[PDB]
Formats: C-alpha cells, structure tokens, sequence
C-alpha cells in the first residue's frame, strides 16, 4: 500500500504539475493569436475573457498528453532515483507499477469525462457570447424539411415540407408562415399552403445542436442528438467520428500512459529527465497527430471511423504492452 | 539453498562481453564475482539479477529454474538486489521505506509487521533517523536504510553491486561488518565490486571472470596466487 | 581541426533538427489542410501544392530554431560528455568556440536571406494565387454524405460519396429548381436516373448534364516605398529577419551551460522559449510598424537587446 | 613555478562544503589532495580546476592571481585539466584529438606542430592506432590518448580527476608510469582520487581534506602515521 500510495501520488503530482503548465501555456499562447483578432467592439480584456472562457476546452483536449507527460515525467524520477529497480527487486512486477500509474491517470479521466459532460459544453456556450438556428435543411425518411428559422422555445418561420415516394415523384409541397410545436410528431401552424400531386419529426430539443460542430457536443448531447437523427434519418459520417472520438477519449488515455510506463521501463531507461520530456513531447505530438489525420481520413474513406480511432489505440496498447513483456 | 549458474552469454552490438560464465552460491556464503572492469563481471551480475536478460544459460535455485523467470519473479523467489547508486524512496522516511517493503511480505500480518519494522531499525541504528526523509540523511545511513529495507522482503540471496564505492578506508569496516551480518542471518551474498583488495577480505569464495569467461576459482588465498590472474588482473605485485 | 569538427557536428544535427522540425511543423499544418479537404472545402489533390508554396514561409522560421537547437544539442553535448572540459582546459573558451562557428553562421544567414527577401514572398504569392482559385469553388464540390450543404441559392444532399469528391449517390439539389439523381458525377456534373421540378413543372430523365497582398510582393517592389508603414514593416522584417541567426548563435552559446547529469537535452525548452520570445517579440515589433506606430527602427534593436543579453550571460 | 591556493571556502545550499582549503604544489612535484568522500576535497580540486566558481579565496602561480580568472584563462597560464571520464573528441582521430588542441598553440607552426603531434603519439605508444576514431579504443588507450593531448596543449600544472577510477589492478602500475612520466617532464600533477592507497602511492606531498578543511600536510607517510588522519579517514587498521 505505501508503495501504491507512493507511486500513485507522485505520478499524479506530476500529471497534474503538467497539466497546469500546459493549460497556462495554451491560454497565454492563443491570447497571442487573439491578439491580432481585435477591433472596437473586441479589446484586449474581452479576448482574454474569451481565452479564459475556452480554458476548460484547451484542458480536455491536453489531458491526454498532460498524462502521457505526467507519467513520462513521474516514472523518470522514480527511475533516475533507483526506485523502480529496487521495486523490482523486492518483488513488484512491471504491470503493478503500470496498474498504479493508471490509478493515478484515472483521475485525469474522470476529470476528462466531467469537463466533457459538464463543464466544456457550458464554458464552450459562454466563450462564443464573449466573441437558434436558421435555414436548416433536414431529411426525414423521403420527405425534406427546410425551415427558415428554427428556435429552442418551438418557434418556426417559413417552414417548406417537401414529400417523395419510392419512386421519388411529389406528393405534397406545405408551406407555412408561422408555427408552434406542442408534441412529437405534429406542429401547429398558420397559413397552411399544402400542395397536393401535420406531422413531422424535428424537434426543439435538437435544434440548438443543429449549428454546433459534431465535435463540439458533449457525449449525452451526441448520443441523444445521433440517437434521434438515426431513428428518423440517417447519422452523418462526422458525427460517427465524433462518437467513436470520445467514447474512445479515456481508453486512448489509459493507452498513453501505458505506452509512457512501457517507454520508461523500455527505451527510456537510464536516459535523462530532458530527453524523456522532449521524447514524451514528441510522442504526444505524435498521437496528437495521428489522431485528428486518422479523424479525417475516416470522412473520406470507406471504412468506418471506429477503425481509425480504435486502430491507434488498440495497436499503442498492444506496443506498450510487448515493451513491457521485453521488460 | 544453493544457486547454481550455468553458461551466461549475453552479446551487445554483435559481440559477446559474456561467454559460458558459470558459478555455484550457497545460502549463508559470501561469494565476490571480481575480474577486469569490462570484461563480464558487471553483465553476467546484471543477469544474475535480472536487469539484462539471459540470452544463454540456466540459473537454478534449489532445483527451481529462475532463468525463463523475470526480476521481480526471481525477487519473489528469494533474490534480493543492492544497488551501487543511491535507490532509498526520497519522498518516504526510513520507517515508510522498509514498512513499504514489508507489505509487500504476505506471510506477516500488521501486529507482527510493525514488530519487524521495529526490530530492523533497531537492527541497523537507523531508529534516530526513521521519521526522516529519506533524501535528507548522510550516505552511510543511507546505505544502512536501503540494507534494512532489501532484507525486509526476506531474500534467501543478496546481490550487492559495489559496496565498497565511495566508501572511505574507515567506513569499509562498517561495510564488512554489515556484509558478514547478512552471512550471519543464513543469506548469501554475492559482492561484485571493482575494489578486490577489500573485496578479497570478506569474500569466502570468489570467480574471477575475464574474457567474458570465468579464469579462476577458489578462496581469495587460491585467487592472489593463480598465474591467470596475476597475469590478467592483480599483476605481478599485490 | 577543431573547427572543422564542430561545424560538422553542428551542420549534422542542425539538419536532423531542421528536417524533423519542418516534418512536425509541416504535417500539422497539412493534416488541418487535409480535415478541410475531407470537409469538402480544398481540393485533397492540391494539398501538397499548398504545403510546397509554403516551404520557404515555414523553413524562416525552422532555420532560425533549427540551427539554435542543433548549436545547443553540440553544446550540450561537449558538455555531457566531458568534451569542454578538456577544451576549456586546453585554452579554448565556449565564446571562442561559438566565434569559430561564425562563418557558418554567416552561410545561414546568407540562407535565410535568399529565402525571406525571395523564396519566401515567391512561394506566398504562388500559395496565394492557388488559395484564390481554390476559395471560389461552390456547388457539388462543397457536397458531403448524408449532409445538407448551403452555398449561395443551392442546397446540396448527397446520400454516398467515393473516397474521391465523384460518384455521388442519392442527390437533391434545391435552388426554385428542384433535382433528385439516383447518380451523379462530377461546376458540370452528369446526373443519372433523376427527376427535375420546378415550383409546377416536371421531367424526368435518364441523363442530365447541370452547370450550377502585401506579404507576397517581390523584393524588388519593396526596396523602395519605406514611408508607407506596412511596407516599411514588411521590407524591414524581410531584411532584419535573416539576422536571427546571429542572435541564435550568440545565445544558443550563452545557454548552453548543462552538467553532465543535467543532460544534453535539459536546457532546450527554456531557451527555445527565449528564442520564441525573440520571435514573438519581432513579431509584434512587425505588426505595429504595420500599423504605422512604432517605425522600422525597432527591428535591429529587438535583435540587439537580444544580442546585447545574450552575449552579457556568455561574458558573466 | 609554485601553485600556491589560499583560504578556499564554498557554500552550497547553505552548506559550508569548503572552509579554509589552502595549499602549495610546485612544478614537476606530484601532491594528492585527498580526504574522505564529501568533505570538500573534490568541490577544492573543481575550483583549483575552475568548474565551480570559488566563494572565497585566491589562488596564485608565482604572484600571478589565478582567482578571477576563468578555467580557460588559467589553461592559458598553464594548468590543464584531465576528467575522470572519458573526455576524449568520440568522432574525432586520436591524431586528429592531439592536432587539434595542437594548433591551439601559437608558439608552434605547422612543420613543428606535426613533429610534435609524432613525438607525442609516439612517447605514448599511440602511433599504432594514430588512424582510428576516439569513442572506438580502449580504455587505456583512450587514457592515453586523452593525457597526451592534454601534453598537446603544454600545461604547467595537470589536475587530474580520479585517474585511479575504474582501473584494473595491472593498470594501476601503467597510470603510476604515466603520473611519473608527466612528473619527469617539469610538469606538476595534482591528484585527487577515491583511492587513497594506490595514490598515496606516488604523490610526494598529500594533503587531506576534512570537514571542509585541511587537517593534514606531508609526504604520505606523515599521512598514514597521522592519528588525525586515521580517526576521520583512514582508519586504525590501514596498509
Ligand atoms: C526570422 C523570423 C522567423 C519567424 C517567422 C514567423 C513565424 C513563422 C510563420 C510561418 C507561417 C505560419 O503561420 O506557420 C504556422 C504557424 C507557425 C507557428 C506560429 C508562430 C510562432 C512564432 C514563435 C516561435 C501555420 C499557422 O499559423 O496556421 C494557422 C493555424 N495555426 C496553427 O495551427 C498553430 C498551431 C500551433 C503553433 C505553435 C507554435 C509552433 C512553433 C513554436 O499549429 C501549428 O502551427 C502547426 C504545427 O502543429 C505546429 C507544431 C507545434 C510544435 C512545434 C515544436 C517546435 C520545437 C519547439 C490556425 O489554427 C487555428 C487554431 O487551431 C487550433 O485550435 P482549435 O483546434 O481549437 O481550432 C490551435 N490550437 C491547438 O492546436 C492546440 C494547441 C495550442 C498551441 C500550443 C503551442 C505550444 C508551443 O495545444 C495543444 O496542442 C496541446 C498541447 C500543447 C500545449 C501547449 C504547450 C490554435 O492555436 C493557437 O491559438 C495558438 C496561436 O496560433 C499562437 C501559436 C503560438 C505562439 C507562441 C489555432 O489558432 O488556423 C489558421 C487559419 O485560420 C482560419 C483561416 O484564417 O483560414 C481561421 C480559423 O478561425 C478562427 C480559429 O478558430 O482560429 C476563429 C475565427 O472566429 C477567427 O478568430 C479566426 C482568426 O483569428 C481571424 O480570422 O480564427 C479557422 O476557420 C474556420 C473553420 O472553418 O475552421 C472558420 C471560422 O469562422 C470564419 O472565419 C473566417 C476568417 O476569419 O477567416 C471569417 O471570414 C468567417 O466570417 C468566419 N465564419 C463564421 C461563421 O464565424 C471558425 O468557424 C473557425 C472555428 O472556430 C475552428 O477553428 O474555423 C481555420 C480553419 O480551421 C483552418 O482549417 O482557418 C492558420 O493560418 P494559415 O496557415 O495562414 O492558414
Ligand atoms: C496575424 N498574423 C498572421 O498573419 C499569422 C500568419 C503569418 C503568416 C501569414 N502567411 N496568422 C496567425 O496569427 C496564425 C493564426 C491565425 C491565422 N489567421 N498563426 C499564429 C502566428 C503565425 C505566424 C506569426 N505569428 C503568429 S501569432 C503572433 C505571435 Cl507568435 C506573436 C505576436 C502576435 C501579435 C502581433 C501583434 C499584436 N498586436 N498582437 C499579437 C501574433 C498574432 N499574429 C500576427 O500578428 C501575425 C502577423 C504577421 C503578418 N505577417 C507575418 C509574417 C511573419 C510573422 C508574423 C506575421
């Protein structure tokens, strides 16, 4: 146990040590480029606002690199100081350490998964008032639904309802002025001009994530908004992507810190304390990379994004985890 | 117990530092693997420990093959490590560093582990000193705390790597006297150290290695007059 | 001989550094062109011309940073490995080291030169010129799977896509004229098994054919014109700017002091911050000549206070 | 010439590592500052050297001071350095290792530089492999080569680190040869080593280093027979 608590504590001092650093030097490193974005009505405190603001973003998006350093960063102390051989020595084998390791990252993980679902989604709403929708196109089934300007309280202004068969021929062209929602699957509306050769599925909820990005939703917001669009439509390849990216968000953590205990225990061993940070730095920008190119090339290529996001994780794990049985 | 080695070959960049080294331990026996610096006795210790790994040979311990085993397998089967360089937890007091060690024995519950705690402390004098970081004491106590929590894991054989580095001429009696302890508690030693004259005076059986093979066995008495040796290592005066 | 070998070592590694730094600040940048590509906005097939018009523009910035790592990583180095010691020992200062480097320097600087006065405004006005014909496209070019995409008086849904921008499936096209393709092909598109209305007419059909600065300019014409502040900014920093190879030779050997402990790579993020606070700094210094508040005067006094520092912590 | 260092003190981390470490080394004399680990005796020979900047006192070579100047300053007054690590150019030709600091010296031109860059190889037995790199020799040929290129850039006073570290018992005799060896050539060695045997072994004059501060002086003889000595450093039984 003292062990245990040992290394866990000083793992997790340094993980959040990093993550520290690395929010304070994205914050002050953006207000750099916002800098440049300043006119009468955005001076310089309402860009530090909005930088401050996009703080909670810029800390879920370094988490996983804030463990991979923290760990990196840990490990390299234990190990220049001689604590690992000697944990080995008394009988603690590798995956022990690494188990202690990911009990300390399993705190930055839940941190992910709260800044995620509770904080990201409101501070991301907020920035953008510092610096709902209108002309939405949609399909539902065979029919095409444009509305002119959609509000979350269920208010639509020229709503244009377009019907098709099988073999795609018109049925019906209903236009409208003026409409209400009061329950799923029927609006009321005024000035009713239904053409002929009511009900319809969108719903208020929904629509204020109709112009926030696939990426940008929290994971209930996805799942509900994806859940509803795969019941009455078809699911968009980059919401796919954007699933796959965080519900895969904790496991290519684990991933990252497991491949930083295997490279300190492996490649990284008797090494020096800068080279093993500009060595963590690379492969964070490494994965950083992989990532978001995997991501796209999953919008343009067949295959399913699930491959391209759990294809680097799985084999990371999989290198971490033949570094370690190297020993 | 006995540990018997077989046949160590390791190779780094395509040539082979160690080549057939072989040699036998017994439970309470000081056995010093000395030889020229390069020359195989620093690998085939790190094999012995299970740092480098064992690309020829077998290590037997009491009929209990270890050499397919890893470091900590080997450390469960009764092989304590000492580290040349300072390996003491700097963030955790002398007490925590060997109770940090104590946990880790299955066979002692809380009652008699605080009972152990305390008599090793006792043991080595390092009581005055167990609320003490361990990154804020003198080398020697040091020492004495890393000895303390190596033996608090019980090993059956302690492998020492250079007790006597750094060790002035008055404080080599004190790593002598804490070396033959350790005999004393039916553990054995093997001592690798680049210091032979003092190596030599402890040591109840010693393999000089060179060429990566082993040249000599015997007493230290039986290793000062070997032709090879002298030839090789100690020189003609010594 | 001492020479020689320190040019050499400091070339080698300054490369290595120079190519690793161009890949990792190169395939960031050309992964965002690709995220684009893949949403539609840039052609995936001109991408790398993007990335190759603006070599020179990255490579002003990796010379300066790569040749002051690689003289830090040859520094670090004679330090680690006890190589100073014994040069220091011998009579040979880390300044008179430093000063052995200065015709290297000065090759570096006459590199950066070429690029910045003209490599780097030829390959921004190619990179340019490419963006502003690839920032006109409109219509099905813009069209992504199982999405409604606006542009101007079209709305564009497109059940299926290759991996190529070709080979749509399940088409709806909106003005008001209204088309549903089983396939299209591509602004002229072939469109086959659709229908076509207008809100009333109707047709059907089998086939159907629809058919819906300052940085850049050359040296020579920025010689002159010093009043104007943005082109006075501009030739300054085009001028000026090869000159931080000077200051990352001067401060590289100022901090470059690392035990053998410490390590070879120990010092390198500090002092990279320093160099990207000069950077910066001459960055703002650029920015506020642009803006006609500051004058060009400022660009060799940023470098000489940096200068000046630099060679103060050499000398203390 | 007389190297002759008053009243060296230090602090590090407001620890008195160093208090009052003072002592006389003429040219062509062998002197081993020794003492036990920690005591001050390797952070004294560091600032006799110029590694760690002194905090107190001074340092002369014949009523020339030596205490402001840097280490390479005072190597151009005639004081080099031999570290006990490998310290050789590794991608550097050991012929290449000597010339270099070779042409360092302006009192020589290339006609004499390349005779002396012969004689120098050769007085060392290093002719033979004049023509591989310095990271892929041996060990004592690496020594070799390294004290002859400190030879190279033509020292008065050579402080070596730990020439006694990591040496196997029949070298021990060949480094004792090539101490003599420099001592035969009119330059002075100060010596500082963890192994205090084999290097009382050859110095003529040893002074111990304790607490911080000198508590012996002599031949080391007067060092083994020194009770003070034998209390903190070398112990009641010592051969
Ligand atoms: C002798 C002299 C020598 C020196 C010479 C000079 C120097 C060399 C010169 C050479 C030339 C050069 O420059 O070379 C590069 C730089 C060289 C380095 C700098 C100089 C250093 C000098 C000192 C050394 C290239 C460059 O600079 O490219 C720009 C790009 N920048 C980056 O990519 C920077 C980063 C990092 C650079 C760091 C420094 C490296 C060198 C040391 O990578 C790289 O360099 C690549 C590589 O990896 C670097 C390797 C790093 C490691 C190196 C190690 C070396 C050894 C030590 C830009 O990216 C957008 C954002 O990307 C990420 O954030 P994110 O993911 O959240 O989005 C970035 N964060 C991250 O990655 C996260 C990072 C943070 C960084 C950490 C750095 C650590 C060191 O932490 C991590 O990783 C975590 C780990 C690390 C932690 C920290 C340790 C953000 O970084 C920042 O803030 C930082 C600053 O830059 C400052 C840099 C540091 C300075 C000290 C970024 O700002 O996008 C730009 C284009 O931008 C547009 C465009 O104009 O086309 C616009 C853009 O819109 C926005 C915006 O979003 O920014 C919003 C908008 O409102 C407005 O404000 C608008 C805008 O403000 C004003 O217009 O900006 C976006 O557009 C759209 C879109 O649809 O999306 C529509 C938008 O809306 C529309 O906009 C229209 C418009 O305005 O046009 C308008 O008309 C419309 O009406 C409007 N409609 C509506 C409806 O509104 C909006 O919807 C928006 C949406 O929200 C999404 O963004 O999207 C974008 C599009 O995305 C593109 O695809 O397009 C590129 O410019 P371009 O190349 O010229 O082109
Ligand atoms: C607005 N700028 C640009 O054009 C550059 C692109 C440069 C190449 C264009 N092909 N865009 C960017 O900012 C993109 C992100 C958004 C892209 N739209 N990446 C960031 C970046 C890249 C390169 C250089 N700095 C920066 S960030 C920067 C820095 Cl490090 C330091 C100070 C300042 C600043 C200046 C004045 C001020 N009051 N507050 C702040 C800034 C802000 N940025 C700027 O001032 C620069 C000024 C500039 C114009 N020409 C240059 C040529 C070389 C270097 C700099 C410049």
């Amino acid at each position: 146990r003292i062990v245990a608590k040992h290394v866990t504590k000083t793992t997790a001092l340094a993980m959040l040590g990093t993550t520290i650093v690395l929010v304070i030097l994205q914050v002050l490193f953006t207000y750099l480029g916002e800098l440049s974005n300043l006119k009468a009505d955005y001076s310089a405190w309402q860009a530090f606002l909005y930088v401050l603001w996009g703080a909670p973003r810029y800390l879920y998006e370094i988490l996983p690199i804030s463990a991979l350093i923290g760990a990196i960063l840990g490990l390299g102390t234990l190990a220049s100081n001689s604590e690992l051989i000697v944990m080995r020595s008394v009988g603690i084998s590798l995956w022990r350490i690494v188990g202690w390791v990911i009990r300390s990252a399993l705190v930055l993980v839940l941190l992910s998964f709260a800044l995620s679902e509770w904080v990201v989604p409101y501070t991301n709403e907020r920035a953008n008032s510092v610096k709902e929708v209108r002309g939405y196109w949609s399909r539902e089934g065979q029919r095409f639904i444009y509305v002119d300007y959609a509000n979350s309280q269920g208010q639509l202004k020229r709503i244009q309802v377009v019907d098709f068969d099988d073999n795609y021929r018109l049925k019906s062209v209903t236009n409208a002025e003026q409409g209400q929602f009061v329950k799923d699957g029927q609006w009321l509306l005024n000035h009713s001009q239904q053409m002929a050769i009511f009900s319809l599925a969108l719903q208020p909820k929904y629509v204020h994530m109709v112009t926030i990005d696939p990426e940008d939703l929290s994971f209930s917001q996805l799942v509900s908004f994806m859940n509803y669009m795969r019941e009455y439509s078809q699911v968009p390849k980059t919401y796919q992507l954007a699933f796959w990216k965080k519900v895969a968000s904790p496991f290519a953590l684990i991933t990252l810190v497991l491949v930083a205990c295997s490279f300190i225990f492996g490649p990284l061993r008797q090494q020096s304390m800068g080279f093993r940070l500009v060595i963590a730095l690379f492969i964070g920008l490494g994965f950083y990379y992989l990532q978001d190119f995997l991501g796209y090339a999953s919008l343009v290529y067949n295959p399913s994004p699930a491959w391209f996001v759990l294809g680097p994780i799985v084999l990371m794990f999989v290198a971490g985890s033949y570094l370690l049985y190297r020993a | 117990q006995t540990l018997c080695i077989k046949h160590l070959a390791k190779n780094y960049s395509k040539r082979w530092v160690v080549k057939d080294v072989s040699f036998e331990m017994q439970s309470g026996q000081i056995v010093g693997l000395l030889g020229p610096n390069g020359a195989g006795k620093t690998t085939s210790f790190y094999m012995v420990v299970g740092l480098v790994r064992m690309d020829k040979g077998e290590i037997h311990l009491d009929n209990l093959d270890l050499s397919d085993l890893a470091m900590h397998e080997r450390a469960r089967k009764g092989i304590g490590y000492l580290p040349q360089e300072a390996s003491i937890f700097r963030k955790l007091t002398i007490a925590e560093n060997i109770m940090a060690i104590l946990e880790t024995r299955k066979d002692l519950n809380k009652q008699q582990r605080q009972q152990r705690l305390q008599e090793l402390l006792n043991d080595f004098k390092i009581t005055h000193i167990k609320d003490s970081l361990g990154m804020s004491v003198s080398g020697g106590e040091r020492r004495r705390a890393e000895i303390a929590r190596a033996l608090a894991a019980d090993p059956k054989f302690m492998l020492l790597d250079e007790p006597f580095a750094g060790v002035d001429p008055i404080s080599v009696g004190d790593i002598k006297d804490i070396i033959r302890n350790l005999k004393d508690r039916g553990i054995g030693v093997l001592i690798t150290d680049h210091n032979v004259r003092e190596t030599l005076a402890i040591c109840e059986h010693a393999y000089i290695v060179s060429e990566g093979a082993v040249i000599a066995e015997g007493s230290p008495q039986d290793i000062l007059e070997n032709e090879q040796v002298r030839k090789v290592y100690l020189g003609d005066d010594f | 001989i001492i020479r020689r070998y320190l040019v050499k070592q400091v070339v080698s590694t300054s490369l290595v550094v120079i190519a690793l730094l161009t890949l990792i600040m190169m395939g960031g940048r050309l992964i965002k062109y690709f995220g684009v590509a893949a949403q539609g906005r840039l052609d995936a097939g001109v991408l790398f011309s993007i990335i190759g018009y603006r070599m020179p523009e990255f490579l002003t910035l990796i010379l300066p940073l790569g040749f002051f790592i690689g003289l830090m990583l040859v520094f670090g180095r004679l330090y680690v490995d006890h190589e100073m010691a014994v040069l220091n020992g011998s009579g040979i200062s880390r300044i008179r080291l430093g000063q052995l480097l200065i015709p290297l320097a000065l090759v570096f600087l006459v590199i950066q030169g070429i690029l910045m006065l003209w490599m780097t405004p030829w390959g921004l006005r190619q990179f340019d010129q490419l963006s502003s014909s690839q920032a006109v496209r409109t219509g099905f070019d813009l069209v992504r799977p199982k999405e409604f995409i606006s542009s101007g008086p079209y709305t564009i849904y497109a059940g299926d896509l290759s991996e190529d921008r070709k080979n749509l499936k399940d088409i709806f096209f909106y003005q008001d004229v209204m088309i549903l393709a089983k396939e299209a092909t591509r602004n002229v598109v072939d469109l086959i098994q659709g229908r076509r209305y207008e809100i009333y007419s109707q047709a059907e059909f089998q086939r159907y054919r629809l058919r819906l600065k300052v940085e850049a300019l050359p040296s020579s014409k920025l010689w002159n014109k010093w009043n104007d502040p943005v082109i006075a900014s501009e030739m300054g920093w085009r001028v000026f700017g090869p000159f931080t190879i000077v200051i990352a030779l001067m401060m590289a050997v100022a901090l470059c002091e690392v035990s053998p402990r410490q390590g070879r790579y120990y010092r390198l993020i500090p002092a990279i911050f320093i160099f990207a606070s000069l950077i910066v700094l001459l960055i703002a210094i650029r920015t506020r000549i642009s803006r006609d508040e500051l004058g060009v005067w400022a660009y060799p006094a940023a470098l000489a206070v940096y200068g000046i520092a630099a060679a103060l912590f050499s000398r203390k």
